[PDB]
């Protein structure tokens, strides 16, 4: 529910205190009582039924959309774009070649979003950023 | 009658004039001449459109240029007027002449308004219309019957059968009223709207609203068509800002933003389904927008895009598409993740006026769009829309308003302000926000018209101040000037009523409304003024809301069942169909003798462009001055606005805007100087505001009648109805209020 | 009632009564004793 | 009450019905109140006025009824000088001896 | 032409009808609405731009609505009383 956390079972209504907290990992409706409950004596694995993702305490965060997709795909795109940050200054005015950057940096989030191809695409962006 | 003004010979449709005609011949034509802009006020009631018509079509048939004419009015229903005047001047000018000349004039209006088609004709909405036409008239819906002649699509056939005449061969030469457009072409069976569209460039006169120049969503298409050293006359443009503003304003609300998120999800479904089953219509749509090709080369002429161009055409970008945005999955991620951002941006407890820099910021840091892939979202979006060939549109509207919105805040910064309130309604119980991008620079619509254009003749019956608009609108004028009537007799009446019979002040405050004694004062006017008009009786609010509580309680206080003794009450209806039905009443109710009054928005529709001329007149009842709401915050950013970037005061542009609308509310009662009619004004606060009234008003209001109540008013108004039905004196106004061709010979050789 | 609002739940009771609540003289016209009335109101 | 002036027209156009060709058919009408309420339309009556050649001049009262105004311009082959409207005493007095005379 | 309120009590024989006095003035706007000169056409003026996406008008410029939003019915005695001027003038457009 977009209302209601699963793992602990608590309305919005008689009990205002939860919280919309997600995890990049698998993002989950849970509460900040069930994170502090869970996962403040080490990391486990997430509380929604069939799902088992290993996830850290300090990794939460709360959902700033009300879009799970969007909100995954900009979390890629800030993990992206930290190293991939040429601009049209990097390419020396070429904007033909800024265009077809922006193509391959899109393709690699849409790619990463999708998890067609996550190894390739996860070891060449490891590549890059070793640079 | 025939005449010479210096080498121009003018054929006025009429056996006599009218002097200030005379003198506003004489303006326009130096004006012309000099070639600049100018701001000219002739008094409501003399011939203005007849005077402008017979001028311009002179100076364009006997100057060699032959330059084209735009009357640009304000509604439709004047446009169809000066089209009629103009079928009335040509007819006189073949009678003359003895032939009729090679002219082309045309009015240019919406598919909904010229719709012969008996499928799509009574969808209430254009722009349901509108998708239905072009779903019917894309050339896809052709080309895929041409090749399978058994698919289900039709075509419309007065589209047609265009195809079998030439665009000349359209309509015989002359000039076609919308009545006398659409029974020629539903006798020849053709499109009226595809007629017009096209004959744009032969046309020697085209009249069209203000939205068809300034709204660039429209006047894309007509401003390439028509000539750019064309004669421009912008008839009754006193609320040319209005129109200005609300072409380059848009509201969001949260409705919008859900089927904007469903439209995307759609859109996303469609593209997967395409992708499925063919990517070459996606691949070459890709490399062609690779090889920087835009819209306009994509899309072929008889065709339009999907989302209009909602900014001007010299704001938008010339290079290509990022490439952000270039591949469709791509865009439609983009697209979903602006909307996305812009719910989060809903959902906010109090108002924020924020920059559209500011926007642009808060948007990149925390969702990392940029501003030029905004600036190309409404261009993409309609060339993938166009590529999906999706038969369905409606899913789609609102992402037209989120492309909209993402260029005009992409591309504009300076002048506008993002309004986001967490009530659009103070009433409603639970909260429902809105989101306002408003204009707060109304010449930045009109700025492109001054550029193209060096001659632009503004005119209206009721524009004053006359140098209020070139500080608001950024443009020269060479010469501007009011006349005023000369009349052998008063032949209006003008009086501001400042309080009620019992002494008591008079006043339209909203927060006032509620006030027995206000409401009591105001139904004994009305009552005693129903009592003593003989025709009809137009009444002006400041706004609807207004209307509907004084009503409510004028029919709880049994004032309303009084005024049914003596004359048929009808009132304007939110809904325009039931409006013109009203109208059409009042007009029967008032040509019979029945007596009826008309309760309309000072503001409203019936307002602008419906005239109440000779019977439909007779008594304008002006309840209050038309403030507008002063707390709206799109009215104070612009009062800001208009403070720090010309020195206007708030109170001064306020009182301006109100005078304004009560001047053009004045204005529709006179029609010929043997009309008449009184205007009276029920408000304390009028009686300050003399000189804010137009020049022909204010001369025919007398300084006694500043602060009448209700019972010396009424007395003076039987006496002035007792006046004026008597016949008039004819050697009275043989040389002075009405000129012949003598008098206008006589004047001609006395002026040299 | 008045305890609801202290952990933010809307009581839809407004609190109850126990919190905080609040001559005949003589006559001179004898010849018209009954022929007058009365007229404790206007 | 309120007045009708579609029905005294239509008993107007009645009385006046047989009445000879060469005796000239004239109505006249002092008409006081400012709006009038008919059982149907009133054009239609003006027009069988006006087939009838039925002239009516209108004595107005208070102020120009238009209805009264296009009844006196039809019904007198375009002449607007039959609806007159009195000023006092002395112009109502001036008024009614004017329609003494034939048309 | 008085503003209906739920507290009246009405009467029960005679209120059966309202639904279909509203059924009588729902027909009543078929024969009534017809297309009108261009002249007077104001459904026209706001169909001349269908495209125009402006800034929304406030709640003056707007019918009355209650708490909830919805209508308040100050606009229904209006358009009745319209009706009842367009009845009275239509009855004219007779034989008679
Ligand atoms: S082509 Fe003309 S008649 Fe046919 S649907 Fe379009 S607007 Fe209507
Ligand atoms: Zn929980
Ligand atoms: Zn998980
Ligand atoms: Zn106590």
């Amino acid at each position: 529910n977009k209302d209601m956390c699963p793992i602990c079972k608590t309305d919005r209504y008689l009990s205002p205190d939860v919280k919309f907290l997600v995890n990049p990992e698998c993002y989950h409706r849970i509460c900040e009582s069930c994170v502090d409950r869970i996962f403040s004596l080490g990391p486990a694995q997430c509380p929604y039924k069939g799902c088992d993702k290993i996830l850290r305490k300090n990794k939460f965060k709360t959902q700033i959309f009300d879009d799970v997709e969007v909100e995954k795909e900009v979390d890629i795109r800030k993990r992206v774009f930290n190293v991939f940050n040429k601009t049209i200054d990097d390419f020396n005015g070429d904007l033909v070649e800024y265009n077809k950057y922006l193509e391959e940096v899109e393709d690699i989030i849409y790619k990463l979003d999708h998890g067609i191809d996550v190894a390739k695409t996860e070891e060449k962006l490891r590549t890059y950023e070793e640079l | 009658m025939k005449f010479y003004i210096d080498d121009l010979p003018v054929l006025f449709p009429y056996p006599k004039i009218y002097p200030e005609q005379y003198n506003y011949m004489c303006d326009i034509k130096k004006t012309l001449d000099v070639g600049g802009n100018s701001i000219l006020e002739m008094p409501s009631g003399t011939g203005k459109t007849v005077s402008l018509l017979s001028l311009t079509i002179a100076y364009q048939m006997h100057y060699p240029e032959h330059r084209k004419i735009i009357y640009c009015s304000r509604t439709m229903s004047e446009i169809e007027k000066a089209l009629v005047e103009l079928e009335n001047l040509m007819d006189y000018r073949t009678k003359e002449l003895g032939y009729q000349e090679d002219f082309r004039g045309l009015g240019l209006t919406s598919r909904k308004n010229l719709c012969l088609h008996p499928e799509v004709s009574k969808e209430r909405k254009g722009t349901v219309v509108d998708e239905k036409c072009r779903r019917m008239t894309n050339g896809q819906a052709k080309r895929k019957l041409e090749e399978d002649p058994e698919a289900n699509v039709e075509l419309c056939e007065y589209h047609e059968n265009l195809y079998n005449i030439e665009v000349e061969d359209y309509l015989p030469k002359g000039v076609f009223s919308f009545e006398k457009l659409l029974k020629y072409c539903e006798e020849k069976t053709l499109c009226p709207y595809f007629i017009v569209r096209r004959m744009i460039s032969l046309c020697n006169i085209i009249i069209y609203s203000y939205h068809y120049l300034l709204d660039p969503k429209i006047a894309e298409r007509v401003s390439n068509e028509v000539s750019k050293d064309s004669i421009v006359i912008f008839d009754e443009a006193h609320n040319i800002d209005n129109v200005c503003i609300e072409s380059l304003s848009l509201d969001l609300t949260t409705d919008a933003l859900r089927r904007a998120t469903r439209g995307a999800n759609a859109l996303d479904e469609r593209i997967s389904e395409v992708r499925k089953v063919d990517s070459q219509k996606l691949q070459d749509e890709y490399e062609k927008l690779v090889q920087g090709l835009h819209s306009a080369d994509i899309l072929t002429d008889q065709e339009e895009p999907f989302v209009e161009t909602p900014v001007l055409p010299q704001d938008l970008l010339t290079e290509a598409i990022p490439g952000n945005i270039r591949r469709a999955e791509h865009f439609v991620s983009f697209l979903k993740r602006l909307i996305e951002y812009l719910k989060t941006r809903m959902k906010v407890l109090h108002v924020i006026s924020e920059t559209p820099k500011s926007f642009l910021q808060h948007l990149k840091q925390l969702t990392f769009i940029e501003r030029k892939p905004l600036r190309f979202c409404s261009e993409r979006l309609s060339l993938l829309v166009r590529t999906l060939e999706v038969t369905e549109v409606e899913d789609f509207t609102a992402l037209k308003d989120i492309a909209t919105f993402a260029t005009l805040i992409s591309t504009y910064e300076e002048g506008f302000l993002l309004i986001i309130e967490p009530y659009e309604i103070e009433n409603a119980a639970v909260p429902n926000p809105i989101m306002r991008f408003t204009c707060l620079d109304a010449s930045i619509a009109i700025k492109p018209v001054f550029e193209r254009f060096s001659s632009v003749i503004i005119t209206s019956g009721t524009i004053s101040p006359l140098d209020m608009y070139p500080r608001m609108l950024n443009f020269k004028t060479v010469l501007q000037k009011s006349y005023a009537m000369t009349l052998a007799k008063k032949s209006f009446l003008p009086m501001i009523i400042t309080k009620g019979s019992d002494q008591v002040a008079i006043s339209s405050r909203f927060e006032i409304r509620n006030d027995p004694s206000i409401v009591r004062n105001y139904g004994s006017m009305l009552v005693e003024f129903a009592k003593i008009t003989p025709d009809g009786m137009v009444v002006f609010f400041p706004s609807y809301l207004y209307m509907e509580s004084i009503v409510s309680m004028w029919q709880t206080m049994g004032i309303l069942d009084e005024v049914w003794k003596h004359k048929l009450i009808l009132v304007e209806t939110p809904d325009a169909q039931e409006t013109s039905l009203a109208l059409e009443t009042y007009r029967k109710a008032c040509s019979n003798g029945r007596g009826a009054i008309l309760l309309s928005v000072a503001r409203g529709k019936v307002s602008e462009g419906i005239d109440f001329d000779h019977q439909y007149g007779r008594t304008v009842l002006m309840i209050g001055i038309p403030f507008q709401y002063t707390e709206s915050r799109i009215l104070k950013a612009r009062l800001e606005f208009m403070r720090e970037n010309y020195r206007i005061r708030e109170n001064d542009f306020l009182s301006f805007d109100a005078m304004r609308h009560a001047a053009q509310c004045l204005g529709r009662v006179l029609r010929g100087k043997d009309d008449y009619g009184v205007m009276v004004l029920a408000d304390r606060r009028f009686s300050r505001k003399r000189s804010q009234l137009p020049k022909w008003i204010a001369q025919g209001l007398s300084d006694a009648d500043l602060n009448l109540s209700t019972d010396m008013a009424i007395s003076n108004t039987k006496q002035f109805l007792r006046t004026m039905a008597q016949p008039t004196d004819p050697k009275d106004q043989e040389g002075v209020s009405v000129w012949s061709y003598e008098d206008l010979i006589k004047h001609q050789n006395s002026r040299k | 009632p008045r305890k609801l609002q202290d952990l933010g739940l809307k009581p839809a009771s407004v609190d109850p009564a126990t919190i905080k609540r609040q001559r005949k003289g003589k006559i001179t016209n004898t010849h018209m004793t009954g022929i007058l009335k009365d007229y404790s109101h206007r | 009450g309120n007045p009708s002036l579609q029905n005294a027209l239509e008993m107007a156009r009645g009385l006046l019905l047989p009445v000879p060709a060469h005796c000239t058919r004239e109505v006249l009408i002092v008409f006081g109140s400012l709006s009038t309420t008919d059982p149907g339309d009133i054009h239609q009556t003006i027009d069988s006025l006006v087939s009838e050649k039925i002239r009516v001049k209108v004595l107005g009262l208070s102020a120009q009824v238009a209805i009264c105004k296009e009844l006196c311009k039809a019904t007198n082959y375009g002449d607007e000088s039959f609806y007159k409207i009195l000023l006092d005493e002395t112009h109502l007095k001036e008024l009614f001896n004017e329609a003494v005379t034939p048309l | 032409g008085e503003k209906i309120m739920q507290n009246d009590r009405g009467d029960v024989i005679i209120d059966r009808y309202l639904t279909l006095d509203q059924e009588f003035d729902r027909k009543d706007d078929d024969m009534l609405l017809h297309p009108v000169k261009k002249i007077i056409d104001l459904d026209g003026n706001i169909q001349d731009d269908p495209v125009v996406r402006g800034n929304r008008p406030d709640f003056t410029m707007q019918p009355g609505v209650d708490i909830n939003g919805n209508s308040d019915g100050t606009v229904d005695i209006l358009k009745g009383m319209n009706r009842l001027s367009e009845k009275m003038i239509m009855a004219l457009k007779n034989e008679y």
